[PDB]
């Protein structure tokens, strides 16, 4: 059967960003545990990041922009007044001790997952540490400091011959759309959230530029999404894509803030859901690499991302919680699976079969016979 | 509890020392084969001869307790 | 929205590359793996499971310390059971492995420092920089750990 | 009761089988001598540390059963 | 009364004779010694009672043998008692064992024979030269141990 | 501690004399198995005990004798209807198969055990077998066919200083006295039944002749004597002949039959003081030779020895164990027993006429 890898370490739970802040990476913590305590270790590597050096940060980001990192200290925090409104650092990202050493572990857990996917003889890895995508070249953004996604890609597209991008995520995936506007062989499928939300845009219209048409792709959607509503969308087009496309290596962001009971998503997502979604794509038999990023409800995100790991092995897991540490943190049910809040669908049928319409001839305009 | 932590400690160790087990009772057997065919010879072919194999290796199992009374 | 100065760094990308002198020796370190000739029979799996569980009973604490110390040093022998207790009950697994690193990696006190969160934190309630300062052992990164255990010290 | 014969067989073979069994528990021993002090560090000393070990070595025998059942 | 011809017949006595080659290899011949080294310390008298009594229950008669067919063969090992029951689980100890000859030393039968012991004795009640004469196989010495045997089916 | 000897053999016990005749050698069956229940078996030699061939047997008697028991059979036993009468075989000494075998293992018994005390490397040796004494050169008599007694005294004489003869037995020791009637270095004591009974001697002036005055003694009685009784008249003489005598082996004849309930037998003794006899001859701590003989009462016979046989080790035994004899130890099912209701018949001064005479007349020999 097919190979699993996985990947975590243990220094990141203990870093905190400021007062207030929803983004705490102690979460991955959580989810660390559940694995293990669910007898799953039986089935999967296990392997620890290292550090990541400065040498693949220059890749794609400047080299003084790095240099500042070095320099910055909250005591000192004052001095680099002119600098720090300049590069968007400030209340969507604060400073504090050990920012750097943070991103360079998860910068270097994707790097790493990329290159046992490069040796090609195992199709699946998994790292919920990444899924940072906002970020630009010479800016921090949305929360994110790092485009790791795109410095892991880098190493697949050298040897496999297309890949696919998926970006579940409720924010768009704006920083790796930019990177790949005018080239055929990297797909960027993205759903998500449009009309007032961060960070403003995924029109229909960003399609494209010189050969890059009908090869960035956007499918922007309103708040009320069903699990069921979310099925005639999904599915069609990617079986339609698959013969069209022509993939080598998927790359699937599992964005798990799309869930219910989100400080800030409104949508009606539950974890059989979202979960529904990877079978199909299991179903291809095709070099996967899964990725999370977004979530600030820290006990639901560990009971998806759980679930989409037992499933890339095609076992089943039962509902119920073990004896561990992090137990009462689990609601007051303590069951894996989880109920959505009352919210119906707010899209019509006809604003469904608008693109799907449209688009799909759109998409024979390409070369195939 | 202090004496679950032992139970849960003797789990771990029960097959390796049940192999060695099984292998002292193999050389003493032979005396248990021919015993119990004799009896139910000289008693009759009523009694299963396996059954008392089984019930004087447990009675021997019993006075080894004494060692740790 | 799309800066053409931000958009790549020449990727250079070949999607072939054969044998391209693959890397990773270094940036992922194996620390478990499967084996399923003997264990995974359904008549052996159970045999790790009350190992997993004797660990989260009466044996010495390192930090703090309920399975997950056990777990690593299973990779050790990669087929054994019997040979982690020989050097679980070592004196100290923590200090003879100093190359692998880990033991320091799984989770990451004194009355007087804990006398003083009482004396730290209540008061000012939101510094999070003097935390350190007045406990100057222990780093912000310890001193938040105690806060997630603690919560269920009041009920 | 054709099995007074067997408890007999017995009397004559439990002394010579008591020997190997001391040999098998003292292999083991090093596991529980220290171990038992490390559950008597993390709690009070009222509890005997040799108590423990005689409970749980009579424990193992009794699981030993199975094999001749 | 006293018969000077039958007083005795010239015995030559010494009194001294040191040393006249002592005779007796053969007249007596040892068949059980003593062990205290080990045995007798008021710890292992009683291993041997619970093997005597051991032989008195369900094992193979040879002729009817209830533990005397046993003490003569822990001798043989002069300080063991599991050695004997590897030949005494054998097929036969009497027929392997001929030159020592005690094995048919020890105590010295059909339906037919039996048969003409009522109809022997209970008619002449007094011959004991027919009782080996009707009986042929059998002689006067053994059709008389029966008779000691006997006594108890009555009761 | 001191060493002893023990001797059986299994093929005794199935010999049969006739109709109604009172030995019966089954007897030394019982006792035999007594001594493995007890666990006495731990503390003592066993040895097997082999044919007597007729070499021995010639050193003492006629070679023409004992080829006439080779020759007769109970089928054949008209023919011989002269000679039988000649040599006293008859209503005392039946006839019957394996007559002969019989006496091979009790000559080959005693004769076995008379080597390893000469040996000179132990002290103490039983036969049970033997014990007949009434036998003659030419004749059997008194239920007995061969003196062995003497054919086993023969082989200690070579070695052995002085051999003191003993005979408790009821009936009088007559075919021993006439071997040692005129030699010193043999003393022949005798305590016996006198005045109508077998073989019809044993008077006080049954005492030697040439040198030997006062080296062949008796010390007839009566009937009803109690084992107190039996006190004052065995320890005293002892204790005088020791330093006069100076024996070198005593021989202790522990004929049995003077035990109460006894068919032939009309004294007034049990278990004890019978065995009260030995604790007092083991105290001087020389080498010994007990021996059995008469005995009718099977039932009390095996009680005795079995007793007698503990007491050369001096140690202690306690009741019966389960064996396979158990029933035949009467009702009582005890070791030790009580005695009949007889008196003593012999007066005070009748116990101090011997005494008050023979003293000073041991005072005779020489010694200074
Ligand atoms: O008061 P509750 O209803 O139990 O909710 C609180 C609250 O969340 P909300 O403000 O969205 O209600 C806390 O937020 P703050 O009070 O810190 O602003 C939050 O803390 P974080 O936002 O820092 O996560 C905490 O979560 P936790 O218990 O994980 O610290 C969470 O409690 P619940 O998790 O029990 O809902
Ligand atoms: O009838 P019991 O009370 O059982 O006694 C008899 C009886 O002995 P008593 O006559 O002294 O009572 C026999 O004597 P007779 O009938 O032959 O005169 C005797 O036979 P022996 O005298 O020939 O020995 C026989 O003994 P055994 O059974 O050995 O033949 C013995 O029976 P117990 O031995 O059972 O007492
Ligand atoms: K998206
Ligand atoms: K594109
Ligand atoms: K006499
Ligand atoms: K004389
Ligand atoms: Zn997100
Ligand atoms: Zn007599």
């Amino acid at each position: 059967r097919r190979k699993v890898c996985y990947y975590y370490d243990g220094d990141v739970g203990n870093y905190y960003y400021g007062q207030g802040h929803p983004m705490k990476p102690h979460r991955i913590r959580m989810t660390h545990n559940l694995l293990l305590n669910y007898g799953l270790y039986r089935k999967m590597e296990i392997y620890r990041p290292h550090k990541a050096n400065a040498e693949e940060m220059t890749k794609y980001h400047s080299d003084d922009y790095i240099k500042f990192l070095r320099s910055i200290r909250p005591d000192n925090m004052s001095e680099y007044s002119k600098q720090m409104q300049r590069f968007n650092v400030g209340e969507d990202c604060p400073v504090f001790d050990g920012l750097f050493e943070f991103c360079q572990l998860s910068t270097g857990g994707s790097v790493a997952s990329a290159v046992k996917l490069n040796k090609q003889q195992t199709d699946i890895a998994v790292n919920w540490a990444g899924g940072l995508h906002h970020a630009k070249k010479s800016e921090a953004s949305g929360f994110c400091y790092v485009n790791d996604i795109v410095l892991a890609i880098l190493e697949l597209l050298k040897y496999h011959q297309r890949v696919l991008y998926i970006d579940i995520d409720i924010h768009h995936g704006d920083g790796v759309e930019e990177a790949f506007y005018t080239t055929d062989r990297v797909m960027t499928v993205s759903f998500h959230k449009y009309g007032e939300y961060f960070p403003g845009t995924g029109d229909l219209r960003d399609i494209g530029a010189g050969k890059g048409k009908y090869y960035a792709v956007n499918y922007p959607l309103r708040d009320g999404i069903d699990d069921e509503s979310y099925e005639a969308i999904f599915k069609p087009v990617m079986s339609k894509v698959m013969e069209m496309f022509q993939p080598s290596a998927v790359v699937l962001q599992c964005g798990s803030d799309s869930l219910s009971g989100d400080r800030l998503g409104c949508f009606n997502l539950t974890i059989k859901g979202h979960a529904k979604c990877v079978e199909f794509v299991k179903s291809f038999n095709l070099p996967m690499l899964m990725l999370g990023g977004g979530g600030y409800t820290i006990r639901n995100v560990a009971r998806c991302w759980t679930y989409e790991t037992a499933v890339a092995l095609d076992t089943e897991i039962p509902n119920e919680l073990p004896y561990n540490d992090y137990f009462e943190y689990f609601g007051p049910d303590f069951k894996l699976h989880i109920s959505p809040s009352n919210m119906t669908n707010q899209n019509t049928n006809e604003y469904l079969e608008k693109i799907k319409q449209r688009l799909f001839e759109n998409l024979r305009m390409l070369p195939h016979a | 509890d202090p004496a679950i932590s032992m139970d849960l400690l003797r789990a771990v160790l029960q097959p390796s020392i049940n192999e060695e087990i099984q292998t002292v009772f193999n050389k003493y057997m032979k005396f248990f084969q021919k015993a119990a065919l004799n009896v139910r010879d000289n008693v009759g072919e009523e009694v299963d001869a396996e059954q008392l194999i089984q019930e004087a290796c447990r009675s021997c199992l019993e006075q080894a307790k004494l060692l740790f009374s | 929205r799309i800066n053409v100065g931000s958009r790549f760094q020449a990727e250079i990308p070949l999607m072939r590359d054969r044998a391209l002198a693959a890397a990773d020796p270094h940036k992922a370190d194996l620390v478990w793996q499967p084996w399923e000739d003997l264990e995974s029979s359904r008549e052996k799996q159970r045999q790790v499971e009350d190992l997993l569980t004797a660990a989260c009973s009466s044996i010495f604490p390192g930090a703090g310390t309920n399975q997950e110390l056990a777990l690593h040093c299973l990779h050790e022998s990669r087929g054994d059971i019997l040979e982690t207790l020989n050097k679980l009950l070592l004196k100290k697994p923590l200090r003879p492995h100093n190359h692998p690193l880990a033991t320091y990696h799984y989770t990451g006190w004194k009355m007087a420092e804990r006398k003083l969160f009482n004396k730290g934190i209540a008061i000012y309630k939101k510094d999070f920089f003097l935390v350190q300062k007045l406990i100057q052992t222990k780093t912000v990164a310890q001193c938040v750990e105690f806060y997630y255990t603690y919560k269920k010290q009041v009920k």
